[PDB]
RNA sequence: UUUAGAAGGAUUGCCGUCAGGAAAUUAGGUGCGCUUAGCAGUGUACCGCUAGGCGG
DNA sequence: TGCTAAGCGCACCTAATTTCCTGACGGCAATCCGC
C-alpha cells in the first residue's frame, strides 16, 4: 500500500528487565518486537491501520542498575520486595528471586507498510508511545517522531544485528561450548535472547491468561549478536529484527 | 505467559526456565574469561523451597 | 454468577514516577544555576556497639569495627538540594493488562464508571497532590530545611509554587486552588477522559552549607563487600521512583483504627506499612475480601472502602485468585 | 511491654559537616584565606620494625621504602583554619523506625519527661564546651600559641572564645556564651525550634610551615597513608568531630577513679584508656530495658547517658 | 498484546603512630623560504524647520 | 569585507645499575521459606 521508514529516535527506557535465565543485560529481542506489536495493535485501535512488520534495535547509552566492583565485575541491584501473592502474602519481608534491571536509550526504526504513510501516524505514535512499555520498563522522554528515507537521516547509534555464522562456524561440542569459544574469539559480540523453542504441543491447559488462545509452553533459546555503527551499515534491511515461526519454534530473525 | 505472533493470530506461550542449562552455564564460565555477572539473590532457604 | 477471581488479573501502575537527580545549588540564584551533586566514598572506623551474647562480649567488646561507607553531601558554597522527577499519570480502565474471565472485566468495568460518576478519582488525586505538594517524598530530607519550595509542571504549564512546610504530613488539604487544578487533571486522567498525563516535579530544599543529603539505598547481595551502596543516576545521586512512589500512595486514612493511630499509611493489600510491623487491614477491611464483596457478592460499600479499592488499582498488582494445583 | 521491637533505630541530631582546612596569617585572619593542599611524601626508612630472631638477621640493615602523605602550612602562614557546621535537630523527631507504637509512646513519654526535668540543657552545655575547648582539633591542639574559636549561627557571630583557657576534664557551666548557645541546642533538641544551624570557625595559630594533622582515611585491603581530601584541600572526616563533640560521659560507674570524661557509647568503650567503661548493668541496652520495659526512675545521670545515645544513633533492635 | 503485572534497604561509627633515595655522566654533525599585489568600498551620514515631509 | 596560492618539516646511536618497598587490631546487628 505505502511502505516506509518511522524512527522513534532516543527513547529513554527506565528500569527494564535485563534476566533471560543465563543472560543479565541486553533485553529480550522479543520484548523490543513486543512493543512494536502492542504499537501496531494500539494504532489498529484507533482506525489506523498499519502492519509493523521490521524493527531496528539500536543503542545510544546504557546503564545496569547496580555498581561496579573493584575486580571489575558487576554487582546487579533490585528493589525491595513488596506484598508477592502467594501462602506468605500477610508477611513484612517477602523473598527475592532472580531479577536484573538495565536502563537504556534506544532509537527504533520500523519498517511500516500502510494505506498511508505520513506525519499524521507520526502523530498517533507520540500519542500511542506514552501509554506503552519496552521490556517492562517505563519511558521517560523520547526525542522525535520521524520520517527517514534512506540511511543517512538515521542518527549515530550502534545496532544489533543477529550474527549465528559466527556461532555455527565455531570450535566444537556442543552449542555452549560453541557459544563459549566464540566469545572468547571476538569479545565485540554478545549473547542475546532471540526467541522460544516449544515443550509440548499446541493445546488448553487451565490457568492462561487468555482462554480462547493456543498455548505451549516454551524455553528459551538464545544466540549471538553484534553491534555496528550507522556510518558502516550497507543497504539497512540487515538491521531489521522480524518475526519468523516454523513447527516449534518461535525465532526473531535478520533475514 | 506472553504472547506470540502466530500467522495473523497469537499463541500463549508460558515460559518455564531450565535448570540444567544454568547449571552448565555456571560451570563453564567459571573456568572461562567472558564477562559473567553473579547474581546472589536467591537464599538457600527459597532454593530449597 | 461470578463465584471467584479471574484466574489471571493483573493490573499495571497508573502513577508511574521515574527514578530522582539531586542537584546542589544557591538559593538567591536557584532559578539559574545547577551544579552536579556526586556520591564519595566514606570508610569509617568505629566499635562494636552491637548487641551480642553474654560471652562474646567480653572477647569482643574493646575491638575495633572497620566499615565501608557511602554518603552524599552539598558543597562548601551551595546550601539547597535540586531533586527533579517526573510522573505519568494513566487511565485505571485502561491499565488492565490480563483478565480471563470476561464476565469479571465487565463488573469491574461497570465499578469504575460507578466510581466516575460519585466522586470521580478526584479526592484520591488531590490526596496524591497533596503527597506531592507537603513533600514527603523528601523523606530524610525534610528534616533540618530552612524553605521547602515544590513546583508542578504539567504538559508546559508551571504552576504556582508550593510552600511546603506549611502543610502538616497527617492532614490533607482539600482547599488550595493549585492542589485543585492539579487534581482535577489528574482525576480526568485516570477517568478515561484524557489518555495520558505527564507531570515534572522539581523541588528546591534549603537545609544548609556543607550538609548531608540522604539517596536511596540500594540493595546489593555481594559477599566481599557489606557497605552502604547508595544510587548513583547518570553518575550522580538520586532516588528510586518505588520510594517517591510509596510516599505518593501514602494517603490512606480509611483503615479500622484511624482513630488511635492518626497517620496516613501507604496504600497496600493487607495494610502493611514498613514502619509499624502489624497488618492495619487484616481480615474484614483488606482489598482482596471489600473486592469479593464488591464484585462477586454485589454490594453498596462505604465510599471509604471504595477509595481504598480503587487507590489500590491504582497501585496495580497481581490480583488473582488463590492459584491452585 | 515485654522486649524492644524487632525494628528499632535512631537517627542522629548532631549532624556534623565534613570539615576543611585553610591557612591564613594571626594579624591577617579576618580578611584572608588560602587552601592547603596535601603532599605525597614518599620516605626512605630502616627496617625498625620488630621481626623474629631468623628474620632480623637477613634484614636488619635493609632499606625500607615506603609511601605517604603530608599537609604542611606555607611559609608565609601561621595559623591553621578549620571551618565546619553543625545541625541540630529534634529528638523526638529522629527514630527512623519502630515497629511497635506502644514503644514510641513510651520513648515520647520519657523524653517529655526529661524536657520537664531538664530541657537537654546539661548535655547542650557539654556539646558546647566541646566546641569552645577545640577538642575537635585531636593532634592539632598541641603545640599551639592561640586558639580562637569563632561560633556563628543564623547571622550572629558570637564572642570569641580563648580555647586555651578551657581544661578538657572539667565542664564550665558560668560562660555566658556558651550558656546562651546551649539554650538555643536545648530548645532544638526539646521540640520548641524545629532546626539549629550552627557554624563553626576556628583559628590555630601554630607556626610557619609546621605540619596539620589531617583524618587519614581507612585501607582495607593488602597499604599506605590516604589523607582526607575535602574539595581538594585538606580536611576532618565528620566522624571525628563528632566523637570529640560527644566526649561528655563523666557518668560511668569508675569515674572518681579516672576523672576524665570519655566519648558515648553503647558498652561504653573508650580507645584511649583501653578499658570498657559501661561493661555490664550501666549500659545502654540494660538502661532502655530498665527505663521503659520495666518502668523505674532511674537516676538523672544514667538519664542524661541515655539521651546522649539517644542524640548519637544506632540500630538498638532485638531479634 | 513485551521472562507480562507488583515492590521504601535502612539506622550508627576516631585509622592511627614512624621514617636519609643515592652515587656517576660529551648530543652531535648538515642545510637557499620564495615569488606577487590600489586600503579600496562615495567612507560617509548635519545644520535647522508631536506623527510626517523639507532650505543648503 | 575581504585577509594567498605551492612545495615539505632528516638521516644514527641509544635511553643504567644495587638495595628494598612496615609492623597492629579489625571488617555489625535485622530481614528477605511454601507447604
Amino acid at each position: 500500500m505505502m511502505k516506509g521508514y518511522i524512527l522513534l529516535e532516543k527513547v529513554n527506557i527506565e528500569n527494564a528487565n535485563a534476566f533471560n535465565n543465563i543472560i543479565v543485560g541486553i533485553p529480550a529481542i522479543t520484548s523490543f518486537l513486543g512493543f512494536a506489536r502492542a504499537l501496531e495493535r494500539k494504532l489498529n485501535a484507533k482506525e489506523i491501520a498499519i502492519r509493523i512488520n521490521g524493527v531496528g534495535l539500536e543503542f545510544h547509552e546504557y546503564e545496569l542498575k547496580g555498581y561496579k566492583n573493584k575486580r571489575g565485575q558487576y554487582v546487579t541491584s533490585c528493589p525491595l520486595p513488596g506484598s508477592i501473592p502467594g501462602q506468605n502474602e500477610k508477611k513484612l519481608d517477602a523473598h527475592i528471586m532472580n531479577q536484573a534491571y538495565i536502563d537504556l536509550n534506544m532509537s527504533f526504526l520500523l519498517e511500516v507498510e500502510g494505506p498511508h504513510v505520513d506525519m499524521s501516524t507520526c502523530k498517533s505514535i507520540k500519542s500511542t508511545m506514552e501509554t506503552l512499555r519496552i521490556a517492562g520498563g517505563i519511558i521517560r522522554n523520547y526525542k522525535k517522531i520521524r520520517l527517514i528515507d534512506t540511511l543517512a537521516d538515521i542518527p549515530y547509534g550502534y545496532f544489533l544485528t543477529l550474527r549465528q555464522d559466527n556461532l555455527n562456524d565455531a570450535a566444537g561440542d556442543d552449542m555452549l561450548d560453541k557459544m563459549i569459544h566464540a566469545l572468547q574469539q571476538e569479545d565485540t559480540l554478545v549473547p542475546i535472547a532471540v526467541g522460544f523453542k516449544a515443550l509440548s504441543e499446541v493445546g488448553h491447559v487451565e490457568g492462561q491468561r487468555d482462554p480462547e488462545k493456543d498455548h505451549c509452553f516454551v524455553e528459551s533459546i538464545f544466540s549471538l549478536g553484534g553491534f555496528e555503527c550507522s556510518k558502516i551499515l550497507e543497504d539497512i534491511n540487515s538491521c531489521l529484527w522480524r518475526y519468523k515461526t516454523e513447527e516449534g519454534l518461535y525465532l526473531c530473525t535478520i533475514i | 505467559q506472553v504472547f506470540f505472533p502466530v500467522g495473523g493470530s497469537y499463541h500463549l506461550l508460558s515460559i518455564l526456565p531450565s535448570t540444567v542449562l544454568n547449571y552448565e552455564v555456571s560451570d563453564r564460565l567459571y573456568r572461562s574469561k567472558i564477562p559473567k555477572i553473579r547474581l546472589r539473590l536467591l537464599s538457600s532457604n527459597a532454593a530449597s523451597t | 454468577t461470578l463465584k471467584s477471581r479471574p484466574e489471571n488479573l493483573s493490573f499495571a501502575r497508573c502513577l508511574n514516577t521515574t527514578e530522582a537527580k539531586f542537584w546542589q545549588t544557591d538559593f538567591l540564584k536557584r532559578h539559574t544555576f545547577k551544579l552536579p551533586l556526586l556520591i564519595t566514598d566514606k570508610a569509617v572506623l568505629a566499635s562494636k556497639g552491637h548487641e551480642m551474647p553474654p560471652d562474646k562480649l567480653e572477647k569482643e567488646i574493646m575491638d575495633p569495627n572497620p566499615q565501608k561507607s557511602q554518603s552524599c553531601t552539598l558543597s562548601t558554597e551551595c546550601d539547597t538540594l535540586r531533586i527533579d522527577f517526573g510522573i505519568k499519570v494513566l487511565p485505571v480502565k485502561e491499565s488492565m493488562y490480563s483478565c480471563s474471565d470476561y464476565n469479571y472485566r465487565t463488573a469491574i468495568y461497570q465499578k469504575i464508571d460507578e466510581y466516575i460518576a460519585e466522586d470521580g478519582f478526584l479526592t484520591l488525586a488531590k490526596r496524591y497532590v497533596n503527597n506531592i505538594a507537603n513533600a514527603r517524598f523528601l523523606w530524610r530530607n525534610r528534616k533540618g530545611a530552612e524553605i521547602i519550595e515544590t513546583i508542578v509542571t504539567i504538559e508546559d504549564k508551571e504552576y504556582p509554587s508550593f510552600n511546603s512546610k506549611s502543610f502538616n504530613l497527617d492532614t490533607f488539604v482539600e482547599d488550595n486552588a493549585t492542589i485543585n487544578e492539579i487534581a482535577q487533571q489528574i482525576a480526568d486522567t485516570f477517568a478515561g477522559k484524557r489518555e495520558y498525563l505527564n507531570i515534572y516535579v522539581t523541588c528546591f530544599v534549603k537545609i544548609g552549607c556543607a550538609m548531608e543529603v540522604y539517596p536511596s539505598q540500594e540493595m546489593t547481595f555481594d559477599d566481599d563487600d557489606k557497605g552502604k551502596k547508595l544510587f548513583k543516576f547518570e553518575g550522580s545521586a538520586g532516588m528510586h521512583s518505588q520510594k517517591i512512589n510509596n510516599a505518593l500512595r501514602t494517603i490512606d486514612t480509611w483503615y479500622p483504627d484511624y482513630t488511635t493511630y492518626e497517620f496516613p499509611i501507604p496504600v497496600e493489600n493487607y495494610g502493611a506499612a514498613r514502619s509499624i510491623g502489624i497488618p492495619f487491614r487484616p481480615d474484614t477491611k483488606s482489598f482482596y475480601k471489600l473486592i469479593d464483596r464488591m464484585i462477586l457478592k454485589n454490594e453498596d460499600l462505604p465510599i471509604e472502602d471504595k477509595h481504598y479499592v480503587m487507590a489500590i488499582l491504582i497501585r496495580g498488582g497481581m490480583f488473582s485468585k488463590k492459584q491452585e494445583k
